[PDB]
C-alpha cells in the first residue's frame, strides 16, 4: 500500500522543489543574515 | 472497494469535446459530497458541515443555490472513467466533468475506441482523484485529451470512427455517370463546344470519362475558394462534383467537398499551408487516410493543437453524415446479375464430378475434396463479382462506401448479403459438401440457414473463451514484467540488435524486402546503435529514428544499400531491474523519446494481451 | 485539451517531472495563501458566474499558468527542504 | 422591466474592419438560435443584393478560352479575375454599368485603371487584371450589374456584343456566413438557446449593415401575410 | 431447477417455462466438460433451438426447446416429419427419434409442391446430417415445418430468414426482456404466432361458450352463455409480476355482446387485440444524426412522450420488521424521535404511510423504534439530553425510507400484528410491514429499446418535435436510426421490415410476413406502388406538385443510381419510394436531405431496467467487518471494485498517488480514511 | 401600385373548421418559400400557447393506479382520455377553469356532459370518458389551463385538492404543420417559388390565429437586433 516505484513515484523526481524569484531572494538574505557581527 | 467510486449507463455525448465527459449531477453530488459540504459554509447556503449534511439528506430540500456550489466545487478538478474488461491502461481515462441532468453519463465518441464500449447498455464506472497529487497526474498524464497515440503502436487511437469517417468520405468523394458519345475533349475545340451542348443536351454527363476535363470540368471555373461553395448552396454543383478551382498558385481539378476537407483542416489548425503539406485531396478519405492525418497532425503542429483537429473532424464528419441521407433498404443490398452464372457454371461442373464419381474414377474422397475446391473458388469469385458490380456501377452504394471508407462492414460480410455465403462446416470440422447457395438479401433457407448456425456457435464459444483468456495471457504477462521500468540514464552498455529488412524463405530461397508494417514494427522510434549512412543522409549514432525515418531506410533497401539496421533495445539491457531512455525508444503514449519512470513492464505486457483475444483457440499446445 | 501542454512538457527533462511540479505548486499556492503567485495583474485566472476566478478556484490550473511563464524555477535540490517553509510562511500572509 | 421582458436578448457585437463582424444573442428559447440564424443566412447570402461582372469583350477575342498576345494571362483567368473585382454603385438609377478600360504596352493592368463613371466607385482598385509586355493591345468593355444571388453565366447569357463572354453571378457583398447555437445557462431552467452568428463581407457593406438589411427582408416578407382572399 | 417466474411480461413468464438446462443433479453434467455438448449437434433439429441459448459461459447447456417438439413416453425430442411415399408427399406426420432419423432420406420444405407431387427433379434433402441433393423418387420422408426448426420466442421474428442467426439470438432475448406498455401494439409485420402466443400463454382471457355479455365492470366482466348459464370473470385489476411489471386485464367487449367460443374478453398485459403486442411500432427514419447515434445510440422525437407512448407502470415492494430486541421491542409508530412533523405528513395512519402519497427518495415509508445503545446509556449524550431536554425519548430512529433512486405513489400497505389469522411469522419478528408502491415510467435518455432483430441500442437524445426529420407532408420521423449499425451485423431483415411498414402506414393495415416463406421482395414493391398513391395521389388532388427540394435530391438521386434519367418527378418518385426511400427535409434548415432516405413502420421495445442500472454512487458508507473494505446494501450504496486489470491501468500511467489513494485512503486505510474525511470537510 | 410591388404576395386562405387551414403565397423569388416555411413552422410547433388538462380529482379514488367499480376504464385509462380533450375559453380572464362532471348508473360518459362555464366550449364534447354499468358512481373535477408546450405532470404537480392527480400537459393548439413549394410560372422568368402551409389544429386556436402568432414571434425576435455591444 506504498507509493509505486514506478511513475511519479521516481526516485528521479520524488524530490523536486519550487520557486517564485520573490522567495529565491528572501533565502539568499537568510544566507546574507549568517554574517556574524 | 473505492470509497469515492460510481457507476451508470453511458451515452454518447456528440457535442462534448475529448477533454470532458457529461456526468450525472444527481451523481456528482454524492461522489463530491463533502467538497460540496464545506463549499456549502464557504457560501450563505448553510451555517455548518452538520447542517450542510441534512441540508441534503432529502432530495426535495435541495436549494438550487446548491447546485451552484457544486457546479463551482468541480471547476478544474477531473474524474477517471472505467470500462468492464480494462486490458489496456486506456482502460481508464480523465475527464473533466460537465454536469448533467438523468441518469446517463455522456461520453466523448472518439475514446469509445480505446475503451471497447458500445452503447447497447454499456455501463461504466467512475472514480475521484482527492489529493492535488492525485489530481495533479490524473489531469497531467491520464487525462484523455493527451494521450492520443496508442502505446502498443505509434498509431493515433483517436481515429475518427465509425459514423465520422462516413460523413467525411462521402463529402469527398467524386462520381462518373454516363459514357456514350465521344470523351475526346483533350484535343478538339469542336470538341470542347460539341460535348458542352450534347451535355446540355442528353448525352454528355457533367462526370463522363474524358481524360483531361470532363464538360462538367469545362462548364464550371471557380476563381476563388469561397465561390466554389456558394455555387453549390445555390444548387448549381453537388458536393461530389468534377468541377476546376483557383487555389493559391495552382489550377487545381478538384471536387466540391474536397476542397472544403481542405478548409476543415486548415481552419482547425491555422497554418493553412501546413494544412496543405500533410493532407491528400486526391481521394475519398478512407479512416486511414484520417488515421495517417491524425498522426501527420500529431508529429508536425502538437498535441493540443491536434487534438482541436480531432474534434473538428468529429463534427463536420457527425454533421455531414446526417445529410448525406445514407441509409439501409434492401435494393442497396445488390446481387450481381453474375451470380447465376457463377452458380450454374459451377452447378453443371459438379454433375461432372459426380459423373467422374458414377464411373470409378475418383476415390470417394477425391471427389469430396474436389467438390469444396469447386465451392470455395466459386464463392470467392462471387466475391469479386459482387464489388465489381457496386465499382462500376454503384460508386455510392450505402452498403459499399461504410466498408471502403474505415467506416463499417467486411468484404467477407458483404458477401454474405449481396453475394453468397457459401460454406459451413458440420460439427466435428469437416466442412459440409453442400453449401449455402442463399444470400441474406434473398430468404436463407430453413436450412441453408441452420447449416451456417453451427460455424456460428464456435465463434461465440471461442469469443467466450478470450473473455478470460485475454486474461490467461496478461497475467503471466504482468506477474513476469511487472518489475520492469524505465529508471536511468544512458545505459553505457552499447551491444546491439540489427533489425533484418529482408526475409530468406518466402519461396524457398529469394531475399526480398519484409512488409512496411513488420519493419516499421522493428525501427519505429528506436536509438541508434551505431552511425549509419543511407541514401545520401547521415543518421547519426543514438539519434531516435521517427516513423520518416524508417521509411527512409526501407527505401534505402529498396535500392539496396542496407540489410540490416543497429539499434538499441531491451533484449540488450544493462540495467538489471529497469530499461532505459535509449534502450526503449519512441513511444510513451505520445510520440517523443521515452519519459523516465514509464511502466513498461505492464505497457508491454497489456498491448500484448488485448489483441490475443482475436486470435484463435482450439486446444493450447 | 489544456493550454501549452507540449510548451510544458518541453520545459521539463521527464515527462512524469512536470507533474510533481504543478501539484507540488499547487500545493503551496493553497496552504501558504492563495496570492502566492507570480502574475495576477492584467491577464490571469478567470471564471464567469462573476469574474471570481481569481480568488480560489483550481489551484494547478494556476500553478500550469505560471510555470507556461518563465518567473518560477524548479530543481532536483535548488532551496534547503526546512528553510523553505519557513520564509514561505514569514512573507506570504492570508493564512 | 424586471422579469420576462428584461430578460431579453442581450444582442452583443464584435466588430473589426468592415469585413469580419460577430453577432451574439442570448438568451433564447427552445430551438430558436436556429430557427433565427438559419433564415438570416439565406437572407444574407442571397438576398443583400450585389454587384458583380456579367459580361465581358475584349476586342480582338471570339471566345472565353483565347489567348492574348503579350498578355501572360489568359481570357478565362481574366474573367475570372474580374468576378473577384468589386464595384459600388449609389442609386438605382444604376441597373446597369458597363465599365470600360483600354491600356497598352509594358503596364500592369489594375482594377483602377478603368475609365471612372460619374456614379460608381471601385473598392477593389489595387485587384490585378493582367500583366502586358510589349505590344499589349487589351481593350474591352466589362459589364456590371445588380442582382441577387448566383446566376450561372449560362444562366443569363448577356449580349451587348456579339463576340462577348458572359461571367458567372456573384451578387454579394456578404462572402460567408456562419452561425452557432451552444448552450447556456440561465438560473433555474438549463436547456437554452445562444445564437451567434459570424458574418464576412468584401467591404462594400458591413457585417452589422448587412445583418440590419438581412433582418428588414425577413419583416417585410412577414408583412406580406396581410390581406386574404 | 426450480427458479422464480420470469414474468416480465407474459412470452418471458412462459419461455423460462420451457427451457432446458445442463447442470443440476450435478450426476447428469457438471461444469467441467464443455464444447462437445455446448455445440448445436446434428439431432437438434426441431427438438431444440439452435439460437435460443443464452449468451456467456453458460452457453448451449441451456435451451428452450423448439415448436413442435414434443417428449414422447420418454423424455426423446421428437421432431415432426411428414411421410412422402415415392414421388407422393402426406399431410400424416411421424415423431420421431433421433435415431430412426438418420436411417431416412429427408427433405426439406421449401419444396416445390404441386400437393402431393414433389416439382423438381434434382431436389434437396439430407441423409443424416450431410446435405444432399436426391431425386423426388429417393425422398422418403419431408419437414414439416418452418416453425418447427425453431422455438417459439424465436419464431417471432420476421423475417428471420434475412438475419444472422447470430444477431437473431439477441433478438429473441431482447422479447424475454420486454416490459408492457400501457399502450401495447401489434407489430406492423408479424409472423403468424403473435395469436398463439397470447393464447397459449395465459395473457388474455378467452370466452368459454358462446353467449352474450351481461356487466362489463373495469373490475369484471360477467357473461351469460347460451347454455342458461353466467359466470364472473374477475380481471386482474393490478397486479405485482415477479420483476415488478403490471399485469392488468383491459375489457375489449362491451355491454350485452354475443360471443363467439374462444374470443377475447379482455386483453393480457401486454396485447392490443389478442395479438402480442410490446413496444410500438413507430415511424422511423434510418440515417445519421450528429453523433446523437453513433455507435449504438437511438435519437428519440419528443413527440413520443407527449403522447403516453413508451410509458411503462412499475412497482418495488419495501417491506420492514418490528424486531424483539433484549434491549426491548422495536416499536411501529407515527412516532419519529427528533425532528419534524413536516415529514410526518404522509405517516397519516399512525406507523403506516398513507395511500396514494406521492413518495420521493429519503420519506419515511414506515416509522420503527428501536433502542439506542447495545447494554448501556450515553455518559455524553447524558449532557445533552439534559440541557435542553433530559426526559427524551432514548429511542433511535430505525425506520424503513425511500431508499435513494425512486418511489411513486402508495397503492396498498398491509400489516401483520399479535394475534395472526393463519400467517406465518418468523421468530423474534413481532411484526411486519408492507409497501407496495408504484410508478409511471416514461420513456427517457438513460432507457434502452431494441427491434427483434437484434438492433439493440440506448437513447441519445430526446429532440423537439420543431427540428427532427420531417417528411414532405408535414409528419415527422418519431425515431432516426444510425445506418452503420446494419452492414457489420447482419440482419437485413429489419430493413425489409421498414420497407412493408411503410406501405402499411400509408394503406393503413397490418401484415403477417412467415418464418422463410412469408412476403416477397416483388410483393413489398407492390405494397409500396398502392402506397405511393395514397402517400402522393392525394398530394395531387388536395392541390399542389413537387417541391424545388423534391426536384433537386432527384437530381442527386439520377445521378447516384436510382432513379431511371429522363422519366419525370412523379414517375421518379414512384421509382424511389419502391425502393423504399424517400425525401425528407431537415426540420432545422428545412432544407432537403441530399438524397432519398428510407422511412416506414419499425416495430421497437422497451428494455426493462435491472437493478444495477440505478445509477449507484457512494462516499462513505458501511465497511466489512472482518475485511475492511466498504460494503453496501440498503441504503448505502456500496463501492465500486477496483480489479488488478484496473490497477495495471493505473500502474501503466505514472497514477502513483492516485493509485495508492485507491489502496489506502479510499478502501482500506482504517485511520486513513477518518482523516481523509475531515481533511475533506 | 403596378410593377414590382402589384406583383405581390398574393396570400390566399382555405380554412375548413378550426382544425385545418391550408395558405398559399406566391410569386416569390428565388428560394423563398422555403426561407419562410421552415422557420414558421419551427415556430408553430415549439412557440404557439394553448389549454391541456392539468389536474383530476376522482371523489372516491387516491392515487392514479386506482380502478374505480362500475366503470371500466382504469383511473390512469381515464385521465389519459381527458389529455386528449381539446377546450377553448375566450378571454385572458379564463387562465385556470375548473370543469365540473357528475354522472350516475348505466350511462356512457362523454366530454358534453360536463356542467357548461361562461366563458369555455368544449370542441371534443363526444370524446369518450367512460362506461358506467349500475352504481357507477363518478364525480370528478377536471382542472384546465392556459400554457405552451409539454409538462410533465411531475414538473407542475398541481395541487387542487389533496387526493387529486396532476396530468401531463399538451399545449400546442398546433398538431401538424406541412408546407411545399411548388414552381409557379409567372410570364417572363418560370424559376419561382409558391409556399403554400398547411396547418393543423386542435381547436383551441384556428390555423389563422396561430399563423399570426408565430410571424408575430418572428418579427419581435427580428427587432432584437437592435442595440450592438
Ligand atoms: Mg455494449
Ligand atoms: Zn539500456
Amino acid at each position: 500500500g506504498r507509493l509505486i516505484p514506478a511513475g511519479t513515484g521516481s526516485d528521479f523526481v520524488r524530490f523536486t522543489q519550487v520557486v517564485d524569484q520573490k522567495t529565491l531572494k528572501a533565502i539568499e538574505e537568510a544566507r546574507k543574515e549568517a554574517v556574524e557581527a | 472497494r473505492v470509497d469515492y467510486s460510481g457507476r451508470s449507463v453511458i451515452v454518447v455525448g456528440p457535442q462534448l469535446k475529448l477533454h470532458q465527459c457529461g456526468l450525472p449531477k444527481r451523481m456528482a453530488l454524492e461522489l463530491f459530497k463533502p467538497f460540496l459540504l464545506k463549499k456549502m459554509e464557504e457560501k450563505g447556503i448553510a451555517p455548518n458541515v452538520k447542517a450542510a449534511r441534512r441540508m441534503l439528506e432529502r432530495q426535495r430540500d435541495i436549494k438550487d443555490e446548491v447546485w451552484d456550489a457544486l457546479e463551482e466545487v468541480i471547476h478544474g478538478k477531473v474524474v477517471l472513467l472505467n470500462r468492464a474488461p480494462t486490458l489496456h491502461r486506456l482502460g481508464i481515462q480523465a475527464f473533466q466533468p460537465v454536469l448533467v441532468e438523468g441518469q446517463s453519463i455522456q461520453l466523448h465518441p472518439l475514446v469509445c475506441e480505446a475503451f471497447n464500449a458500445d452503447f447497447d447498455g454499456d455501463q461504466m464506472a467512475v472514480h475521484v482523484p482527492l489529493s492535488s497529487f492525485a489530481q495533479a497526474e490524473a489531469r497531467i498524464q491520464m487525462l484523455s485529451a493527451h494521450n492520443l497515440l496508442s502505446p502498443a503502436s505509434g498509431e493515433p487511437l483517436a481515429k475518427p470512427s465509425r459514423d465520422i469517417i462516413l460523413g467525411l468520405y462521402y463529402i469527398t468523394q467524386v462520381r462518373k455517370e454516363k459514357k456514350g458519345a465521344g470523351l475526346e475533349f483533350a484535343t478538339p475545340e469542336e470538341a470542347l463546344a460539341a460535348h458542352e451542348r450534347g451535355e446540355v443536351a442528353l448525352n454528355a454527363p457533367i462526370k463522363v470519362a474524358g481524360r483531361e476535363t470532363s464538360v462538367g470540368r469545362l462548364k464550371y471555373v471557380f476563381a476563388n475558394p469561397d465561390e466554389a461553395l456558394l455555387a453549390v448552396a445555390h444548387g448549381i454543383v453537388d458536393l461530389q462534383d468534377v468541377v476546376t478551382v483557383r487555389y493559391m498558385g495552382k489550377r487545381l481539378e478538384t471536387s466540391p467537398g474536397r476542397i472544403l476537407f481542405a478548409r476543415i483542416v486548415a481552419e482547425a489548425v491555422e497554418d493553412e499551408k501546413v494544412a496543405w503539406e500533410l493532407i491528400q485531396l486526391d481521394v475519398p478519405q478512407e479512416k486511414n487516410s484520417l488515421k495517417d492525418l491524425v498522426y501527420q497532425a500529431f508529429l508536425r503542429l502538437g498535441m493540443e493543437k491536434t487534438a482541436r483537429l480531432l474534434d473538428a473532424l468529429k463534427y463536420y464528419g457527425f454533421t455531414f453524415s446526417t445529410t448525406s441521407g445514407i441509409t439501409i433498404g434492401i435494393d442497396d443490398a445488390v446481387i450481381p446479375e453474375e451470380k447465376k452464372q457463377y452458380l450454374e457454371e459451377a452447378d453443371r461442373k459438379l454433375l461432372q464430378i459426380e459423373q467422374a464419381y458414377e464411373m470409378g474414377f475418383l476415390t470417394d474422397r477425391e471427389r469430396y475434396d474436389q467438390i469444396l475446391q469447386l465451392w470455395t473458388e466459386t464463392t470467392e469469385k462471387v466475391t469479386q463479382a459482387v464489388f465489381k458490380n457496386f465499382e462500376e456501377n454503384y460508386p455510392f452504394n450505402p452498403l459499399y462506401v461504410m466498408a471502403q471508407s474505415g467506416a463499417r462492414g467486411n468484404p467477407q460480410q458483404i458477401r454474405q448479403l449481396c453475394g453468397l455465403r457459401g460454406l459451413m462446416q458440420k460439427p466435428s470440422g469437416e466442412t459440409f459438401e453442400v453449401p449455402v447457395r442463399s444470400s441474406f438479401r434473398e430468404g436463407l433457407t430453413v436450412l441453408e440457414y441452420f447449416i451456417s448456425s453451427h460455424g456460428a456457435r464456435k465463434g461465440g464459444a471461442d469469443t467466450a473463451l478470450r473473455t478470460a483468456d485475454s486474461g490467461y495471457l496478461t497475467r503471466k504477462l504482468v506477474d513476469v514484467t511487472h518489475e520492469i521500468v524505465v529508471r536511468e540514464a544512458d545505459c553505457g552498455t552499447t551491444n546491439y540488435i540489427s533489425v533484418p529488412l529482408f526475409q530468406p524463405d518466402e519461396v524457398t530461397r529469394s531475399l526480398r524486402l519484409r512488409k512496411r508494417a513488420d519493419i516499421e514494427a522493428g525501427l519505429y522510434g528506436r536509438v541508434l546503435a551505431r552511425e549509419v549512412e543511407v541514401l545520401g543522409v547521415r543518421l547519426e549514432e543514438g539519434r531516435y529514428l521517427s516513423m520518416d525515418d524508417v521509411h527512409l531506410l526501407i527505401k534505402a533497401a529498396e535500392a539496396g544499400e542496407i540489410q540490416e539496421v543497429p539499434v538499441r533495445s531491451p533484449l540488450t539491457c544493462q540495467t538489471r531491474y529497469g530499461v532505459c531512455q535509449k534502450c526503449y525508444g519512441y513511444d510513451l503514449s505520445m510520440a517523443r523519446p521515452v519519459s523516465i519512470g514509464e511502466a513498461v513492464g505492464i505497457v508491454a505486457a497489456q498491448s500484448i494481451g488485448e489483441p490475443g483475444t482475436q486470435l484463435t483457440m482450439r486446444t493450447f499446445h | 485539451a489544456e493550454p501549452g501542454i507540449d510548451k510544458l512538457f518541453g520545459m521539463v527533462d521527464s515527462k512524469y517531472r512536470l507533474t510533481v511540479v504543478v501539484a507540488k505548486r499547487a500545493q503551496q499556492l493553497l496552504r501558504h495563501g492563495f496570492k502566492n503567485t507570480v502574475l495576477e495583474p492584467e491577464e490571469r485566472p478567470k471564471m464567469q458566474t462573476l469574474e471570481g476566478l481569481f480568488d480560489d478556484p483550481n489551484a494547478e490550473t494556476w500553478a500550469m499558468k505560471e510555470l507556461l511563464t518563465g518567473r518560477l524555477v524548479f530543481g532536483e535540490n535548488l532551496v534547503p527542504e526546512d528553510r523553505l517553509q519557513k520564509e514561505m510562511e514569514r512573507i506570504y500572509p492570508g493564512e | 422591466m424586471l422579469d420576462s421582458k428584461l430578460k431579453a436578448p442581450v444582442f452583443t457585437v464584435r466588430t473589426q474592419g468592415r469585413e469580419y463582424g460577430e453577432f451574439v444573442l442570448e438568451p433564447l428559447e427552445r430551438g430558436f438560435g436556429v430557427t433565427l440564424g438559419n433564415p438570416l443566412r439565406r437572407i444574407l447570402l442571397s438576398s443583400i443584393p450585389g454587384t458583380a461582372v456579367t459580361s465581358v469583350y475584349i476586342e480582338d477575342v471570339l471566345h472565353e478560352f483565347s489567348t492574348i498576345p503579350g498578355v501572360k494571362e489568359d481570357v478565362v483567368e481574366i474573367i475570372l479575375n474580374l468576378k473577384e473585382l468589386v464595384v459600388r454603385f449609389l442609386n438605382p438609377s444604376l441597373q446597369t454599368v458597363t465599365l470600360l478600360l483600354k491600356a497598352e504596352g509594358p503596364k500592369e493592368v489594375k482594377a483602377r485603371d478603368f475609365l471612372p463613371v460619374a456614379d460608381v466607385e471601385i473598392m477593389n482598385p489595387d485587384l490585378h487584371i493582367a500583366t502586358l509586355e510589349e505590344g499589349g493591345r487589351l481593350n474591352m468593355e466589362v459589364r456590371v450589374d445588380r442582382g441577387v444571388g448566383y446566376v450561372p453565366a449560362e444562366k443569363h447569357g448577356i449580349k451587348d456584343r456579339i463576340n462577348a463572354i458572359p461571367v458567372d453571378a456573384v451578387f454579394s457583398p456578404v462572402r460567408r456566413v456562419a452561425f452557432q447555437v451552444e448552450d447556456t445557462r440561465l438560473g433555474q431552467r438549463t436547456d437554452l438557446d445562444k445564437l451567434t452568428l459570424r458574418i464576412w463581407t468584401d467591404g462594400s457593406v458591413t457585417p452589422l449593415e448587412a445583418l440590419n438589411q438581412a433582418v428588414e427582408i425577413l419583416r417585410e416578407h412577414l408583412t406580406y401575410f396581410s390581406n386574404p382572399q | 431447477l426450480s427458479q422464480f417466474k420470469d414474468e416480465t411480461n407474459p412470452l418471458s413468464s412462459l419461455r423460462h417455462k420451457r427451457r432446458i438446462s445442463a447442470l443440476g443433479p450435478g450426476g447428469l453434467t457438471r461444469e467441467r466438460a464443455g464444447f462437445d455438448v455446448r455445440d448445436v449437434h446434428r439431432t437438434h433439429y426441431g427438438r431444440i433451438c439452435p439460437v435460443e441459448t443464452p449468451e456467456g459461459a453458460n452457453i448451449g447447456l441451456i435451451t428452450s426447446l423448439a415448436a413442435y417438439a414434443r417428449v414422447d413416453e420418454l423424455g426423446f425430442i421428437r421432431t415432426p416429419y411428414r411421410r412422402v411415399v415415392g414421388g407422393v408427399v402426406t399431410d400424416e406426420v411421424v415423431y420421431m427419434t433421433a435415431t430412426e432419423e438418420d436411417r431416412y432420406t429427408i427433405a426439406q420444405a421449401n419444396t416445390p409442391l404441386e400437393g402431393n407431387r414433389i416439382a423438381a427433379e434434382r431436389v434437396v434433402a439430407r441423409r443424416k446430417g450431410e446435405p444432399v441433393i436426391v431425386s423426388p423418387e429417393e425422398v422418403e420422408f419431408m419437414d414439416v415445418s418452418p416453425k418447427q426448426v425453431f422455438s417459439v420466442n424465436t419464431n417471432l421474428i420476421p423475417f428471420l430468414e434475412h438475419d444472422d442467426a447470430n444477431r437473431a439470438l439477441m433478438g429473441s432475448n431482447m422479447q424475454t426482456q420486454a416490459v408492457p406498455l400501457i399502450r401495447a401494439q401489434a407489430p406492423v409485420v408479424m409472423t403468424g404466432l403473435e395469436e398463439r402466443v397470447v393464447r397459449d400463454s395465459l395473457a388474455a382471457l378467452y370466452a368459454e361458450e358462446d353467449g352474450e355479455v351481461a356487466k362489463v365492470d373495469g373490475n369484471r366482466i360477467v357473461v351469460r352463455y347460451e347454455d342458461g348459464r353466467l359466470v364472473e370473470y374477475p380481471l386482474r385489476r393490478f397486479y405485482r409480476s415477479n420483476q415488478g411489471t403490471a399485469l392488468d386485464q383491459r375489457p375489449r367487449v362491451v355491454v350485452g355482446q354475443r360471443v363467439r367460443k374462444g374470443d377475447l374478453l379482455a386483453d393480457g398485459p401486454a396485447s392490443e387485440n389478442g395479438f402480442l403486442a410490446l413496444g410500438q411500432n413507430v415511424l422511423v427514419a434510418i440515417m445519421p444524426f450528429d453523433g446523437y447515434n453513433f455507435e449504438d445510440a437511438i435519437v428519440i422525437s419528443e413527440e413520443l412522450l407527449k403522447r403516453d407512448f413508451y410509458t411503462s407502470i412499475h412497482i418495488e415492494r419495501y417491506e420492514i420488521e418490528a424486531r424483539d430486541t433484549k434491549l426491548g421491542p422495536e416499536r411501529i409508530t407515527r412516532d419519529i424521535p427528533h425532528l419534524s412533523e413536516a415529514a410526518l405528513r404522509d405517516l397519516d395512519e399512525e406507523g403506516v404511510v398513507r395511500i396514494g402519497a406521492e413518495v420521493k427518495p429519503g420519506d419515511i415509508l414506515v416509522g420503527r423504534t428501536s433502542f439506542k445503545g447495545e447494554s448501556e446509556p450515553t455518559p455524553e449524550e447524558r449532557l445533552l439530553r439534559s440541557i435542553f431536554g433530559e426526559k427524551a425519548r432514548d429511542v433511535k430512529d430505525t425506520s424503513l425510507r425511500v431508499p435513494p433512486g425512486e418511489g411513486g405513489i402508495v397503492v396498498r400497505t398491509v400489516r401483520l400484528r399479535r394475534g395472526d389469522p393463519g400467517v406465518e411469522l418468523k421468530p423474534g419478528v413481532r411484526e411486519v410491514v408492507r409497501v407496495y408502491v408504484a410508478q409511471k415510467r416514461k420513456l427517457q435518455v438513460g432507457d434502452k429499446l431494441a427491434n427483434r432483430h437484434g438492433n439493440k441500442g440506448v437513447v441519445a437524445k430526446i429532440l423537439p418535435v420543431e427540428d427532427m426529420p420531417h417528411l414532405p407532408d408535414g409528419t415527422p420521423v418519431d425515431v432516426i436510426l444510425n445506418p452503420l449499425g446494419v452492414p457489420s451485423r447482419m440482419n437485413l431483415g429489419q430493413i425489409l421490415e421498414t420497407h412493408l411498414g411503410l406501405a402499411g402506414y400509408f394503406l393503413g393495415q397490418r401484415y403477417i410476413s412467415p418464418i422463410f416463406d412469408g412476403a416477397k421482395e416483388p410483393e413489398i414493391k407492390e405494397l409500396l406502388a398502392q402506397a405511393f398513391e395514397v402517400y402522393f395521389g392525394k398530394r395531387k388532388g388536395e392541390g399542389f406538385g413537387v417541391d424545388k427540394r423534391e426536384v433537386e435530391v432527384l437530381r442527386r438521386a439520377e445521378k447516384l443510381g436510382l432513379v431511371t434519367p429522363g422519366k419525370t418527378p412523379e414517375e421518379q418518385l414512384k421509382e424511389l419510394f419502391l425502393q423504399g426511400k424517400v425525401v425528407l427535409y431537415d426540420g432545422r434548415t428545412g432544407e432537403p436531405i441530399e438524397g432519398p432516405i428510407v422511412v416506414g413502420q419499425m416495430f421497437i421495445m422497451k428494455l426493462y431496467h435491472m437493478v444495477e442500472d440505478k445509477m449507484h454512487a457512494r462516499s462513505t458508507g458501511p465497511y466489512s467487518l472482518i475485511t475492511q473494505q466498504p460494503l453496501g446494501g440498503k441504503a448505502q450504496f456500496g463501492g465500486q471494485r477496483f480489479g488488478e486489470m484496473e490497477v495495471w491501468a493505473l500502474e501503466a500511467y505514472g497514477a502513483a498517488h492516485t493509485l495508492q489513494e485507491m489502496l489506502t485512503l479510499k478502501s482500506d486505510d482504517i485511520e486513513g480514511r477518518n482523516a481523509a474525511y475531515e481533511a475533506i470537510i
